[PDB]
């Protein structure tokens, strides 16, 4: 009731709730893929690092990759 | 893997390469298979006809699924 | 009514070669007369008329085939659409390339080709650059009626170069002809009949032949694709530069297809005078070198033994100080085999004004005769070898070194039945080689007319005698060359209109070096010498340089010279710079910079000129055009780019001779051909091509 | 014909040109002189270089990398040889 | 360093800096130099996330990464200096705050960043920024602390450059912007000590250009305490003469003897006493800034000046003071 | 304005016209953008003359017409407060390059 | 077409088309005179300058091609008078005939650089104020020369430095066989 | 016409190469030949360190290839000389249509 925001509605229901479909999330839950299915993430935008998303060079991302195509000697 | 270590930094969810190398190869009858995709020929990849003359499983390039002759 | 018809020039600016202006056959291509020489197929009689007839298996360099019927133009009075590729133009023939029968024939065939063909276009490496896709999207029908089980074919293992997906392959037979004829190895085959036709080696047999990576450009379909360029890029991303190549001294033309800062794919490009449309597998797959083990920061040696990536000011300062505190005659300027003309000119002008004359290219051994330019050129053009009647490859193993010279030799052995003689070490040749002898003794046997092949060399109208610069290393180089020129004068080889005497080289810089007079006077240089200045030379024997020599390796990769180098100076590669190169036939190409230099590297000539100004010697020029003017001063041959400058001086000026050594037969100059230079040695593709032997 | 070239100069570069109307005296000079010159100086880099239109010059590298340029724009064979003699003399 | 670019704003300079005092008047010019010559900047901020917002621009998409850190808590300073090779230190205060004392904000931090950078072996250049004339036995406790900071950053970490900028002028500065908005007390300017002070201000852009110039330099400028003085050795009264040229006002100065000022700044010096209320940051009358104002030691001696950075400062008339036009 | 430059003479005449215009307009330039203290009228005249002389080797009349038009555009956008002022104040060997880049 | 019979032959000088909209590729000198015709004429009444499309052909000698469209609200027809003027050829302006040509010609000069004769207020309309260079040419790179603008210590000001961005990726889709 | 063109000064001392792009060796089709293109070398392309993509700094990065293609070396040279570039025209290497026929595959090797 506090700290709510949009995008907390999982994908099983985000269809039924925007009127795109007529399948309640209790019906699309038999269609979510078991092998690669992932739970929702609430869009942690700004709520601290390691919750926010980071590219692979941001220097905040653990494991900042180097893009230099040439492999130095 | 190493290729999959370039785009995935999670390293806790199984790498797609393993997710496809752990699915068993699909037995079939003839010498050519379809592998239209998942099940629906319109929600899968362009149909890729695979040859099963060899003994080892012949992977479908688009989906990674593997087919064997099953004689 | 005073119309303005289009010019109707040939299809690609194709020079039409009349054998004589009398036999010009006049045929009508869509009611527009064109004069084609006698013997032109209808397809060529249309390519003279600007009409581009869709062809799948007809390659101009390769033989003519009917393995598919994509051309099928309708000539006037034939009952069926004639395949344009094989129908010879008869005088008066009326070719209608766009009549409804021709277009229906083209649509018919492009439906058959796309019938058993798999939908691999998204996963096909040649998806954008595809003859099948671009002929279906231009001449083939918009829809396909075949809704059944396409045939599929397993993927043959053709080595670590050609990734093979024979299901895509349309069995046009172009590659099985290329390997039999141009590559001359005869490994590929059209096994089976019917739709079950499968192209490839019947037994698992890696395409051991070099020059067999060009089958991918030969292939009109993705099937045969570069395995090194596995999927890394697409036909549209690649920005193309019309660079040249520096691996081997043939100086083959090239397109460095780069995506951003790295070289994704190195593909050939038409240059009929050096490499028609083919490049050696040393050049196609050396691009992987340019991104591995690159030197990117100037590292000097600390007080321990490991390097320290100092800036350019500090490295140039230390090198300048150490040349100031050394005797002048102890400076040597070994220049790498990949160095361009400019940086070799700057190296010469630097180590000269420093009071030394010990600059020389990496490959040229002691006492080379770089005075007369015929003495280190392929006087007969690399195209000229097509008119040769008999070849005498003196050592030279041209399949290994200068692979496109051997491609021309094989093409001109197949087309005109020339016979070659081989006096060298036992080697494997694409064509019939007729090995004569192993050592120089059989060279005397020919010089004295006492050989069963001297009678051949005499009678031949246009003979050629290729003498590889790999035998300049031998101590009796003057004796060998004197016997060579004796064979020339005896068999009328070098005559005013043929000049069949030609020496090929194995290092790209070697021709430009010997042109700028970069001659190693003798030994006692590189020994008792204390400022060895390797300019990208890795094949220089670092066991010769004295332990106290302050080697300064201005390379770009470093294999063994870098470990000895008391200070490194990272230079640019051959794609990152713009260097004027000279191939063996004297043609003077000029690379065009494709990718940015890696790290803090600089141009070869920039590094040498900056080292000059840091080390006090004021050197006149300060730009690339300035040093090209200096080249015009020292050797104007290397300024008239893209123009071969023949040497107008025969061997009748070489003073005299000596005795040739009986022992020490001709030695294999290039052992690998897959690790001949630094770019090729640090590559991840050339290494692992060792399995291809 | 000079003999003392290998001990005075460092190299001699003759920029004759292949088939120009001019620079033909330079070609005649080389054709008639180079055999004997090199047989007399078996190690000097007497550089002969061709072109398409470059004026026929005769360069010369002395000890410390200096360079005299003698233009054989119209000099005949003995004139060219006298120019080379002056070049050899101006280095020793 | 490992520079792969042409100019900046998308180039790389191998300088992944952590400008500790970036969310400050000197910091915004230094961060803009470091991130307009194309180099990463790990701006660490102390409190409100709105502090370094004006620094998310002036750097191209991660060239400026504002990070949160507590000044007294390490293992967070080590996290800010995790991926870094340059560490500039602009953390300094001219006024004692009830929570952070003069040493705990000028000396006991610079020493702490010095130590936690020493530990994080890899900080190639560590610049330490302290006021000019910050030598021990200086009256202002801010300068004694800033001198101890230099002595502890050089000891605990040698080859660490030390800029000594004198009072820096520029937009949003602490030297001219308090005088204006006090000229808004009807032209009444209270130049303290009678303007006998001799101090050499400097356009903050040029202090930043020097702080970056000791980064782009070679191995030199390491352990060498520069003195970023500037041109035109001024006096407080004379500098005020130039303000009134920009802001259209009539010079109406007054002289204040130092006892009168130190008595007028006797309040706001009970900072450690008035616990349940923070005081409003003494702008013009600062007992410590006044102790510094007394002795005119704020002049560049024979120590290293801008000349030893191939750099010449801008003047203090014209544009380098044209931020005053917004007061007309 | 029609290109009466059927010859270099008319073009040069209108070059001098534009030069007189810019010179006689320098007062408003110095006023609107406040350069009467940083720059001297001699220096602004110097800069305008160095502009008109930097592009003096134009044997083409129409190119001179177009150059004068670009100059009149620049002036008219400087006279009025169309462009700012921090550019007007700005509008008014091999080794040292080698050390920086490769180009 | 009636318009070609009455029109003086010299005015339709170079070209004339007969589909996809008819055009009279005329000469720059006879242009505003040709635009005077087709308007204020009883059987050809256009009155409406729809558009003035600068078109840049770099491989021509007269680079640009100022394509004047023209609608004829009376006879319900549309004619496209064209011209050809290179970078330094002032072309006649038709703002006097169709006053809508004012802004269209300002845009043609701004984008391309085809200055217009006796056009009052011929001033860059679209591009930035201090813009140097003409964008819709061919040789003008897409990303512009100096057209990045960022804020800086020169507060309240956005500078105009040299430009640097993710490189525009030009894709060579064009296939052989046309 | 270089100065009136608004191009900055530093990009009119550029050295270009007026080539004609050779045929893509992979596909045997001449439908992209005869389109002469100025080639502003534009080699300087680093890798923007945040993401994996590249990042040019030269304005003339793409326009050499994209949208600036003439139809003849004379027009391309006239263009690169108006704007004052230092063009070095690299001639296109064209193929010899050597006479060839089918009946040459079945040649008789005498005996
Ligand atoms: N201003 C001047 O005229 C002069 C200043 N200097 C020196 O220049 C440097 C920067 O100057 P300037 O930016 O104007 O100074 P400020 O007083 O505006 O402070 C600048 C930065 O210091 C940080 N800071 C100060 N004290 C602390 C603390 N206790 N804990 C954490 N962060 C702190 C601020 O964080 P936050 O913003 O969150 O408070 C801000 O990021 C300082 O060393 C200063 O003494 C040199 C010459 C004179
Ligand atoms: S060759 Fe490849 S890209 Fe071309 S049509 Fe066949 S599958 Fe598609
Ligand atoms: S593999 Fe390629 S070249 Fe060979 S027949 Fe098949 S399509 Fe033709
Ligand atoms: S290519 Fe000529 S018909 Fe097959
Ligand atoms: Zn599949």
């Amino acid at each position: 009731k506090d700290r709510y925001n949009a995008s907390q509605v999982p994908a099983e229901w985000h269809g039924w709730l925007h009127f795109i479909t007529d399948h309640t999330g209790d019906e699309l839950l038999s269609l979510k893929p078991k092998r690669y299915g992932l739970e929702h993430k609430e869009n942690f935008s700004g709520e601290g690092d390691a919750y926010i998303y980071h590219s692979k060079g941001h220097t905040l991302n653990p494991g900042q990759k180097n893009w230099t195509r040439y492999q130095s000697w | 893997g190493n290729h999959t270590a370039k785009w995935m930094q999670d390293r806790s969810k199984k790498s797609p390469m393993e997710l496809i190398s752990e699915v068993p190869p699909i037995k079939v009858d003839g010498r050519i298979v379809a592998c239209e995709g998942d099940t629906n020929p319109a929600l899968g990849h362009p149909i890729e006809f695979i040859c099963l003359d060899l003994n080892e499983p012949a992977i479908c390039k688009y989906c990674g699924l593997r087919y064997v002759q099953d004689h | 009514p005073t119309q303005i018809l289009p010019p109707r020039n040939p299809v690609g600016g194709a020079r039409v070669h009349f054998s004589n202006p009398e036999d010009a056959i006049e045929v009508f291509v869509d009611g527009y007369a064109v004069k084609v020489p006698k013997g032109f197929t209808v397809l060529q009689a249309c390519e003279v008329a600007g009409v581009d007839i869709p062809r799948f298996c007809y390659h101009s360099r390769l033989s003519i085939a009917g393995n598919c019927r994509m051309c099928l133009v309708e000539v006037e009075k034939s009952p069926k659409p004639v395949a344009s590729c094989a129908m010879p133009a008869l005088p008066g023939m009326k070719i209608k390339t766009d009549t409804p029968i021709a277009k229906k024939a083209r649509e018919g065939v492009m439906e058959f080709l796309l019938m058993n063909h798999p939908l691999d276009c998204p996963i096909c490496d040649q998806g954008g650059e595809c003859d099948l896709q671009d002929q279906s999207m231009a001449f083939g029908s918009d829809r396909g009626r075949f809704t059944e089980m396409k045939r599929s074919v397993v993927d043959k293992n053709l080595g670590p170069l050609v990734k093979t997906v024979m299901t895509r392959c349309i069995q046009c037979t172009r590659c099985v002809r290329f390997a039999s004829e141009v590559a001359g190895v005869q490994d590929l085959g059209i096994l089976g009949r019917g739709s079950g036709e499968e192209i490839g080696t019947y037994v698992e047999k890696l395409m051991t032949s070099e020059l067999s990576g060009n089958v991918i450009d030969i292939c009109p379909v993705g099937a045969l694709t570069s395995k090194p360029f596995a999927f890394k890029a697409r036909n549209w991303e690649l920005k193309a530069t019309e660079t040249i190549d520096v691996s081997d001294a043939v100086g083959s033309n090239i397109r460095v297809d780069s995506r951003g800062p790295e070289v994704m794919r190195i593909i050939p490009r038409l240059n009929e005078d050096i490499n028609e449309e083919w490049i050696s597998d040393k050049t196609r797959f050396c691009y992987d070198g340019l991104k591995r083990q690159r030197l990117s920061d100037p590292m000097i040696r600390d007080s321990d033994g490991r390097f320290k990536a100092v800036s350019w000011r500090d490295a140039l300062a230390v090198v300048g100080d150490i040349i100031h505190q050394v005797k002048p005659d102890e400076i040597v300027g070994v220049a790498g085999q990949l160095s361009d003309a400019e940086s070799m000119m700057v190296l010469k002008d630097f180590v000269n004004r420093m009071g030394s004359d010990n600059v020389w290219c990496e490959g040229t051994a002691a006492g080379v005769d770089a005075d007369l330019r015929y003495s280190y050129l392929m006087n007969t053009s690399i195209s000229g070898l097509e008119n040769a009647d008999l070849f005498l490859l003196i050592g030279t193993q041209p399949r290994v070194e200068a692979a496109m010279v051997n491609a021309r030799i094989c093409k001109t052995v197949r087309a005109s039945n020339a016979k070659v003689g081989y006096v060298g070490p036992p080697a494997e040749f694409n064509y019939d080689c007729k090995h004569l002898g192993t050592g120089p003794d059989t060279l005397k046997e020919i010089a004295e007319g006492r050989h069963p092949f001297c009678t051949a060399l005499k009678n031949a109208k246009n003979p050629a005698i290729i003498v590889g610069a790999g035998l300049f290393n031998r101590t009796d180089k003057n004796a060998i060359l004197s016997s060579v020129e004796s064979i020339a004068q005896a068999n009328n080889v070098v005559r005013p209109d043929w000049n069949g005497l030609n020496f090929l080289l194995q290092y790209a810089a070697q021709a430009a070096a010997l042109d700028l007079g970069l001659i190693q006077q003798s030994a006692k240089a590189l020994e008792s010498a204390k400022f060895v200045y390797l300019m990208g030379a890795d094949d220089v024997n670092v066991d010769k340089i004295p332990k106290d020599a302050f080697v300064v390796y201005q390379g770009h990769h470093g294999d063994k010279a870098v470990y000895r180098a008391n200070v490194i100076l990272p230079a640019s590669a051959f794609t990152e710079k713009e260097g004027t190169y000279e191939n063996t036939e004297g043609f003077t190409q000029q690379t065009v910079p494709a990718v940015p230099t890696v790290g803090d590297a600089r141009d070869d000539w920039k590094i040498v000129r900056a080292l000059s100004e840091v080390s006090g010697v004021k050197l006149p020029y300060n730009s690339i055009e300035g040093v090209r003017s200096r080249i015009k001063s020292v050797a104007p041959n290397l300024v008239h780019t893209d123009e071969r400058e023949p040497a107008a001086f025969g061997p009748s000026l070489k003073p005299e001779c000596k005795e040739a050594m009986s022992t020490t037969p001709f030695q294999t100059v290039v052992e690998n051909f897959y690790m001949t230079n630094s770019i090729t040695r640090a590559s991840k593709i050339m290494a692992q091509c060792s399995a291809v032997l | 014909w000079r003999g003392s070239i290998s001990k005075s100069m460092k190299e001699l570069r003759i920029l004759l040109c292949q088939s120009s109307p001019a620079s033909a005296p330079t070609r005649t000079f080389v054709e008639k002189n180079y055999k004997d010159l090199k047989s007399l100086n078996p190690k000097l880099p007497i550089l002969i270089r061709e072109c398409s239109g470059v004026q026929p010059q005769m360069w010369a590298r002395y000890d410390m990398g200096v360079e005299r340029c003698v233009n054989l724009d119209g000099l005949t064979e003995p004139q060219i040889l006298k120019a080379l003699e002056n070049l050899v003399k101006s280095g020793a | 360093l490992a520079r792969k670019g042409t100019g900046g704003r998308s180039s790389v300079s191998g300088i992944v800096a952590t400008v500790f005092g970036a969310t400050g008047f000197l910091g915004r010019y230094l961060v803009q130099q470091l991130a307009k010559m194309g180099s990463q900047v790990l701006v660490p901020f102390r409190g409100s996330e709105d502090s370094p917002r004006h620094l998310k621009l002036m750097g191209d998409l991660g060239q400026v990464v504002p990070m949160k850190f507590d000044p007294r808590d390490e293992d967070s300073i080590k996290a800010v200096m995790a991926k870094a090779n340059v560490v500039i230190n602009l953390i300094g205060r001219e006024y004692e705050t009830r929570n952070f004392s003069f040493e705990d904000a000028n000396h006991h931090i610079a020493e702490k960043l010095a130590l936690v950078a020493k530990e994080h072996g890899g900080i190639m250049r560590y610049i330490q920024v302290s006021c000019l004339g910050a030598s021990v036995s200086s009256p202002s406790r801010m300068l004694r602390a800033k001198a101890a900071a230099e002595e502890a950053v050089l000891n605990a970490l040698p080859e660490a450059t030390i800029m000594r900028p004198a009072t820096m002028i520029g937009t949003e500065d602490r030297i001219l912007n308090p005088w204006s908005m006090f000229v808004k007390k009807y032209g009444f300017l209270p130049l303290i000590g009678g303007g006998t002070t001799k101090f050499q201000p400097v356009y903050v852009v040029d202090v930043a250009a020097a702080i970056v110039a000791a980064l782009k330099d070679d191995g030199s400028s390491m352990g060498k305490t520069y003195e970023l003085g500037g041109p035109d050795v001024f006096t407080t009264h004379e500098l005020a003469e130039i303000m009134y040229d920009m802001i259209r006002e009539w010079p109406r100065y007054v002289k204040l003897p130092f006892p009168i000022a130190k008595a007028m700044a006797a309040p706001r010096d009970f900072m450690v006493n008035k616990v349940p209320f923070p005081l409003p940051s003494p702008q013009i009358f600062n007992l410590d800034q006044i102790n510094a104002l007394t002795t005119d030691t704020l002049v560049s001696d024979n120590a290293l000046k801008f000349q030893d950075l191939d750099l010449v400062p801008h003047k203090l008339k014209g544009y380098p003071v044209e931020f005053l036009i917004q007061y007309r | 304005v029609p290109p009466n430059s059927a010859n270099l003479t008319e073009a040069r005449r209108r070059v001098f016209d534009f030069f007189r215009a810019a010179c006689r307009s320098i007062p408003t330039i110095m006023d609107i953008y406040n350069l009467q203290d940083v720059v001297a009228p001699s220096q602004l005249r110097y800069a305008i003359s160095a502009q008109i002389r930097n592009n003096a080797h134009i044997t083409d009349p129409k190119v001179i017409d177009l150059l004068i038009f670009k100059g009149m555009e620049e002036l008219t956008d400087i006279v009025d407060h169309a462009k700012q002022r921090h550019h007007i104040i700005g509008q008014y060997d091999f080794l040292k390059n080698f050390y920086t880049s490769n180009y | 077409k009636y318009s070609w019979e009455t029109l003086p032959k010299k005015w339709v000088k170079k070209m004339e088309r007969s589909e996809h909209g008819n055009r009279f590729d005329t000469n720059t000198d006879y242009l505003f005179q040709l635009l005077c015709f087709l308007k204020l004429h009883t059987y050809t009444r256009v009155q409406v300058l729809i558009d003035i499309c600068g078109v840049d052909y770099p491989s021509r000698k007269r680079r640009f091609e100022v394509v004047y469209n023209l609608l004829s609200t009376r006879y319900n027809s549309r004619i496209r008078v064209q011209t050809s003027a290179d970078e330094v050829t002032r072309i006649s302006s038709v703002v006097s005939l169709f006053p809508s040509a004012g802004w269209w010609e300002r845009e043609v000069w701004d984008m391309f650089g085809v200055s217009f004769i006796n056009h009052p207020d011929l001033r860059r309309i679209l591009t930035d104020y201090g813009f140097e260079g003409h964008p819709l040419r061919k040789d003008f790179p897409l990303s512009g020369y100096v057209q990045v603008r960022y804020d800086d210590p020169e507060k309240r000001v956005v500078s105009e430095p040299i430009e640097m961005t993710q490189e525009f990726r030009y894709f060579d889709f064009a296939s052989p066989w046309e | 016409i270089g100065k009136v063109s608004g191009i900055p000064e530093e990009h009119l001392s550029r050295k270009v190469i007026i080539y004609s792009p050779a045929r893509t060796a992979t596909q045997s089709g001449s439908g992209k030949l005869g389109k002469w293109k100025i080639n502003f070398v534009s080699t300087l392309k680093w890798e923007n360190p945040l993401m994996g993509w590249t990042s040019t700094g030269d304005p003339y990065a793409n326009v050499g290839d994209s949208a600036l293609a003439f139809d003849s070396e004379e027009a391309a040279k006239s263009f690169a000389e108006r704007h004052g570039w230092d063009y070095k025209v690299k001639k296109p290497n064209t193929p010899l249509l050597k006479v060839k026929s089918y009946s040459d595959n079945f040649k008789w090797k005498g005996n």
